[PDB]
């Protein structure tokens, strides 16, 4: 009844909080992965040097 | 190079762990609240 | 009445733990990012050595 | 460096944002409670 519904709301509210943190953490990984490409591209400047 | 890839691999590991801790706080809420409901519903 | 306070208390505790976890995760992430700044200034030693 | 300093800058901004909106959402449901 009222108590079980109130429970479902608190549960659904925290799960939303979890979704926000998830999207954030996924964006973390993408950013650190984008770093990888960025470092590979500055190696390009040094391999032009070596030619 | 290998600083950043190893950085990413670390990120991946920390991503899984913080994820566990969030699922824990949720599962604990589900158990605590289910008990509150059950017992007060007996009233 | 008491069930309402309990359920409210359990929600608050859940989210306050999520915030504590994110606070520590973030502080850790920024230190790891700062460590990546040091480690690479040190990789210019190889460049400045090449320049010597 | 300017790569990784640019990186640390942005994580400072986006981590502050995530904490802001979370502190908002706790203030939200407690005032709803």
């Amino acid at each position: 009844g009222a108590l079980e519904e109130l429970r479902g709301q608190y549960i659904k509210a925290v799960k939303k909080i979890k979704c926000d943190m998830l999207r954030y953490i996924q964006e973390s990984k993408e950013r650190a992965a984008e770093m990888v490409k960025a470092e590979v591209l500055r190696e390009r400047q040094e391999t032009a040097r070596k030619m | 190079a290998c600083l950043n890839t190893r950085f990413l691999e670390e990120e991946e590991l920390r991503s899984h762990h913080i994820l566990e801790r969030l699922d824990a706080h949720i599962e604990e809420l589900k158990r605590e609240s289910e008990k509150t409901v059950r017992q007060f519903t007996a009233l």
